[PDB]
C-alpha cells in the first residue's frame, strides 16, 4: 500500500499559510522520523527538518530561513508543517519521507505541490483530440485531450483510468496571464480504435475536481 | 543471595541503559551540527563503547544532554562490574572459608 | 555542514554501456552515502543504501562503491527506464545533506 | 581453590579469545571498505588494546560482526580481570584472618 | 594557529534582501565561532555565539550556520542599522583568533 499520503496541491497568498500533511501507514515505530525536502521547479533536493512524532521534538535546517514548524498526532499519525509568510521563493513541492533513524529515507510521499500567487483557482476545460476527416493512418492512430485554463499546477492525466499507459506523453504547462494549459498525447493501434474506448481522464486536486473526456471520432 | 540479586539486578538494569541510552544519544545529539553520534545502530555500538570504557573514540556526543546521557552510561557500566566483582569475591570468600571448615 | 560534490551535472551515454555518477564528500564520511533516483514528475525513490547495499526491488544493474570521500553509483547496461536524476545523501553528520543531481541523457 | 580455578580458567579463555578474537576481526572486517582491522598482527593488537580498554583508537571494527566480536573480546577481558581481583581479595581475607587467629 | 578567512571583504545589498557573511576556519573547529558587529566609531557587540546560538536583545533576523571549518552569519531583510563592520572569532584552539571582517553596504 502507500506510506505516506500528502494533498497533491496548496494554492497560497503571498505573505500567507499553510499546513501540510502527512499521513504514514505501514510499519510504525517509536523510533521513526519524519523529514520535510523542498523542491523548486527544475533544481534539486533540499533538506528543511525531521520531527520525532513519538517524542515531538524536531530539528530544522538551520542554513536556510527558518519558514516552517513541525508537529505531528500521534493517534492518526500524521506530521505537520507550518509554513508561514509565504513568498514565491516558497513555491515548489514539498515532500515527506520516513527514516528508520538509520540515515535513509526508505519510503516518500508524492508530494504536494505549494504555489504563492494572488491569482485564483480555476478548474480546467479538457476538450477532445480527434483527427480530422482528411488524416489518412498506417498501424497507429494518435489522439490526444486539450486541458486549458487551470490554476494553479498540477493537473494529472490517465488514460483510460491508468489502464493505458504505454504510447502516452503528456507535455509540460505553459503559464499565460495567470492561468496553465497542457495537451496529453495517446497512440494506440489503429484496429482498436473506436472499436475499443478511449479516454482521458484529468484530475486537478487544488479545485478537487476530476473530469473524463471519451475521444469518438469527428 | 543479595550479592547475585545485587549483580543480576544491575545487568538488567545496563542492558536497558545500554537500549535507552542509544535513544536518547540520538534524540540529544540530532540538532546539533558535527553530531554524529545520529542514528540507532552506531548509538548502541557507543553506547556498549562508553559502559566499557574502550575508548575508541570513533564516536562520543558534542551536546549537554549526550554528554550526560554518556556520564549515565559510563555509571552505569562501572557500577555493574563493581557489583559483579564485589559478588564473585563474596562467593569465592565464603567458598574458601567452607573449604577450611569455617 | 557536508558538501556533496556531484559530476558530471548531465551524463551522456549509448544504450547498453555502464555508467558512473560521481558523488564527493567535502570530509571523510565511512560508506554513510544513500542513492535515490528521481524520474520525470516522480518522487525519489531509494536505489542504493551505505555505498553499497542493494535495496529489494531495484534492477540488479544499480552497484554501488567507495569509502571516505569518493562514492560512485554504476549502472551496468543503461536502458530507457535509466533516463532520470540521481542524487547522493549523507548520513554520516547533522544535519543530512544532498548532492545536487546527476541527470542521465541516453 | 575455586578462587585460583576460576582465575586461572578466564587467564586462559581470555588469551583464547584474543587469538581467536583476532581471526574473527579480520574475517568480519575484510569485504567492509574503509576496514582497516584486516591483517592479523594489528588485529591481534586491537585485541588486546580493547580487552584492557587501554583506548588508543588507532583501529577499531566498523562492521556488525566486527563489533561483536570486540565485545565478546572486552567482557572477556574485564570478567578475567574481576576474577583475578576477587581471587587476590580472597587469598588476602583468608590469609590475614589467619594471622588473626581466626 | 586558527586563521580565519572571510569573504568577501566587502558586501553591496539591497535593503530588504537576505545577506550571508562567510567565514572559513583553516582547520576544523566544531561550532566554536562566534560573530560580532562593529559600526562606525562604536564598540563590538556580540550577535551569535557557537555559530548559531542567538544572544538577548540581538533582532531575530540575524542567524548563524555551519559546522568543522565553514560558517555564515546570515541577516533577513536588511536595512540601515546593519551597516557595520562584521567579524567572526574562534575559541576552538589557544590562541583566540578573529577574522578580518567583511563590510556591509547598502
Ligand atoms: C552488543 C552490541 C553490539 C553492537 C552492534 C551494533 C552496531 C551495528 C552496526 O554498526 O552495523 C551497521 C548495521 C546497520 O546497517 O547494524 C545493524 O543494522 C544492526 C542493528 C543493531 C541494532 C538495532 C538498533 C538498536 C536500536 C536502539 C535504539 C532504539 C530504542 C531507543
Ligand atoms: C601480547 C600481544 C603483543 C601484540 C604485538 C602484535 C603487533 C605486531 C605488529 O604490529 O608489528 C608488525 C609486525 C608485522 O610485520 O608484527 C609481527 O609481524 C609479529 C606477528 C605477531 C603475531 C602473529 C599474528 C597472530 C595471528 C592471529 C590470528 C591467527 C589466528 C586467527
Ligand atoms: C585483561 C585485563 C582486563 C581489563 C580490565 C580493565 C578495566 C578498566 N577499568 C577502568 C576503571 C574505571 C574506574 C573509574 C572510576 C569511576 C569514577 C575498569 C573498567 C570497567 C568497565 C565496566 C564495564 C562493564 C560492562 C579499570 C582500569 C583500572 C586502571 C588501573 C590503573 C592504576 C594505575
Ligand atoms: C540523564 C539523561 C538525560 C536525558 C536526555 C534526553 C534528551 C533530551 C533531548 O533534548
Ligand atoms: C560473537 C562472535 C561473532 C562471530 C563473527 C564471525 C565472523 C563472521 C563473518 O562474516
Ligand atoms: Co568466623
Ligand atoms: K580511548
Ligand atoms: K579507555
Ligand atoms: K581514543
Ligand atoms: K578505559
Amino acid at each position: 500500500q502507500v506510506q505516506l499520503q500528502q494533498p497533491g496541491a496548496e494554492l497560497v497568498k503571498p505573505g500567507a499559510s499553510v499546513k501540510l500533511s502527512c499521513k504514514a501507514s505501514g510499519y510504525t515505530f517509536t523510533s521513526d522520523w519524519i523529514h520535510w525536502v523542498k523542491q523548486r521547479p527544475g533544481h534539486g533536493l533540499e533538506w528543511i527538518g525531521e520531527i520525532i512524532p513519538s517524542y515531538g521534538r524536531a530539528n530544522y535546517n538551520e542554513k536556510i530561513q527558518k519558514k516552517a514548524t513541525l508537529t505531528a498526532d500521534k493517534s492518526s499519525s500524521t506530521a505537520f508543517m507550518q509554513l508561514s509568510s509565504l513568498t514565491s521563493e516558497d513555491s515548489a513541492v514539498y515532500y515527506c519521507a520516513r527514516e528508520r533513524g538509520d540515515g535513509y529515507f526508505a519510503v516518500w510521499g508524492a508530494g504536494t505541490t505549494v504555489t504563492v500567487s494572488s491569482a485564483k483557482t480555476t478548474p480546467p476545460s479538457v476538450y477532445p483530440l480527434a483527427p480530422g476527416s482528411a488524416a489518412q493512418t498506417n498501424s497507429m492512430v494518435t489522439l490526444g485531450c486539450l486541458v486549458k485554463g487551470y490554476f494553479p499546477e498540477p493537473v494529472t492525466v490517465t488514460w483510460n483510468s491508468g489502464s493505458l499507459s504505454s504510447g502516452v506523453h503528456t507535455f509540460p504547462a505553459v503559464l499565460q496571464s495567470d492561468l496553465y494549459t497542457l495537451s496529453s498525447s495517446v497512440t494506440v493501434p489503429s484496429s482498436s480504435w473506436p472499436s475499443e474506448t478511449v479516454t482521458c481522464n484529468v484530475a486537478h486536486p487544488a479545485s478537487s475536481t476530476k473530469v473524463d473526456k471519451k475521444i469518438v471520432p469527428r | 543471595a543479595l550479592h547475585w540479586r545485587a549483580a543480576g539486578a544491575a545487568t538488567v538494569l545496563l542492558v536497558i541503559v545500554l537500549l535507552a541510552g542509544s535513544y536518547l544519544a540520538v534524540l540529544a545529539e540530532r540538532g546539533a551540527p558535527g553530531a554524529q553520534l545520529i542514528t540507532y545502530p552506531r548509538a548502541l555500538w557507543w553506547s556498549v563503547e562508553t559502559a566499557t570504557t574502550v575508548g575508541y573514540g570513533d564516536l562520543y556526543p558534542v551536546t549537554l544532554w549526550g554528554r550526560c546521557v554518556a556520564v549515565v552510561v559510563m555509571v552505569a557500566g562501572i557500577t555493574s562490574f563493581g557489583l559483579v566483582t564485589a559478588a564473585l569475591a563474596t562467593w569465592f570468600v565464603g567458598r574458601e572459608q567452607e573449604r577450611r571448615g569455617h | 555542514d557536508i558538501l556533496l560534490t556531484q559530476s558530471p551535472a548531465i551524463l551522456s551515454v549509448s544504450p547498453g554501456e555502464r555508467v558512473s555518477f560521481s558523488c564527493r564528500a567535502s570530509q571523510s564520511i565511512g560508506t554513510d552515502i544513500h542513492w535515490y533516483q528521481q524520474r520525470t514528475n516522480g518522487s525519489p525513490r531509494l536505489l542504493i543504501k551505505y555505498a553499497s547495499e542493494s535495496i529489494s526491488g531495484i534492477p540488479s544493474r544499480f552497484s554501488g562503491s567507495g569509502s571516505g570521500t569518493d562514492f560512485t553509483l554504476s549502472i551496468n547496461s543503461v536502458e530507457s527506464e535509466d533516463i532520470a536524476n540521481y542524487y547522493c545523501q549523507q548520513s554520516n553528520r547533522w544535519p543530512f545533506t544532498f548532492g545536487s543531481g546527476t541527470k542521465l541523457e541516453i
